[PDB]
């Protein structure tokens, strides 16, 4: 039972680890996007990074 | 005698022409970097990753 209570709270603690990685409102790993896109040239085309779920 | 006295209103005119297009010019200085600044403002906000705020 201490083996499953210690594994029940690291498990909520990855919840939350996912949850904070964000920087200024946008997240790459926090499943909240398929994917995010930086500018690659002046013309708009797009730097596509495909998001990571964590 | 006339005609050749009459030239000094063509130059007067023509001199006007050049003046008009200088202040055209002075403003299109101002306009195509107004215009540069803009697209690089739109530029910056087609990206996604940007929050509400910054857009």
């Amino acid at each position: 039972n201490a083996l499953k209570s210690d594994f029940d709270s690291l498990r909520d603690q990855i919840t939350k680890a996912a949850s904070n990685a964000k920087f200024n409102g946008v997240s790459i790993a926090d499943g909240t996007t398929t994917k995010l896109s930086f500018l690659a040239n002046s013309d708009g085309s797009a730097f596509t990074v495909t998001a990571k779920t964590l | 005698s006339a005609t050749a006295g009459s030239m000094n209103a063509v130059k007067d005119s023509l001199q006007r022409g050049q003046s008009t297009i200088d202040v055209a010019l002075a403003a299109g200085d101002t306009i195509t970097d107004l215009l540069g600044k803009m697209k690089e403002k739109a530029l910056a906000a087609s990206d996604t990753s940007l929050n509400t705020a910054s857009f």
